[PDB]
């Protein structure tokens, strides 16, 4: 069984008894990863929470892992699935919605070079690969983006690109989209429609 | 280093 640590920090004796009880820690989520452990609520919207939640893979409390060497066996990790009602209804999606998105399979997206400057490190390399593993193409060029058939995200302001776009006619969008989106398990452009 | 939020 594969996990994942998000916005938490594995002990010692939890690596002990992920070793000796045929539990594998991996450094990044894949199509083979059985469950993410997050750090306790609220809930941090982490690059790996994300990809997650974007290939169907639950979402446990850290507690799973204590709980676990309390019992000295491998618990259920359904008893512990993670709950978080407030980010629930902050973010308007749900974590029992446990299944592969579909939402952006098949779709052209373009991230601007103000987004691809100003996100320097992990942010953008998120974005990348949530929007890669969940099936998407990143179009190669502005002139290729300036179609209908693909999905700009700009920056609402002090962005070029996405300004030029919009004097073409077409729409431009927030970041946001990704994420919300991938936790809907829906594009709501509308909400995201910069102007 | 913290895992960065989108």
């Amino acid at each position: 069984t594969n996990l994942v640590t998000s916005s938490f920090n594995l002990t010692k004796p939890m690596k002990s008894f992920i070793r000796r009880n045929g539990l594998r820690v991996q450094e990044s989520v894949t199509d083979e990863t059985d469950f993410v452990i997050l750090g306790s609520p609220p809930l941090r919207r982490t690059h790996k929470f994300l990809l997650a939640t974007s290939l169907g893979i639950p979402l446990v409390s850290s507690q799973y892992l204590t709980d676990c060497i309390k019992s000295g066996k491998v618990l259920d990790f359904r008893s512990y699935k993670y709950k978080d009602e407030e980010a629930e209804a902050k973010w308007g999606f749900r974590l029992d919605d446990i299944h592969r998105r579909t939402c952006f399979n098949g779709k052209r997206l373009y991230i601007t070079k103000a987004i691809r400057d100003s996100m320097v490190g992990d942010s953008i390399h998120g974005l990348y690969s949530i929007l890669e593993t969940s099936g998407a193409e990143i179009v190669g060029d502005i002139k290729r983006a300036q179609e209908k058939d693909t999905i700009i995200l700009a920056q609402p302001d002090n962005d070029q690109e996405g300004r030029n776009m919009s004097a073409t006619g077409l729409n431009v969008y927030k970041i946001e989209l990704v994420a919300l989106s991938i936790l809907r398990d829906r594009i709501d452009f509308d909400e995201f429609l910069i102007d | 280093k913290p895992s960065q939020e989108l």
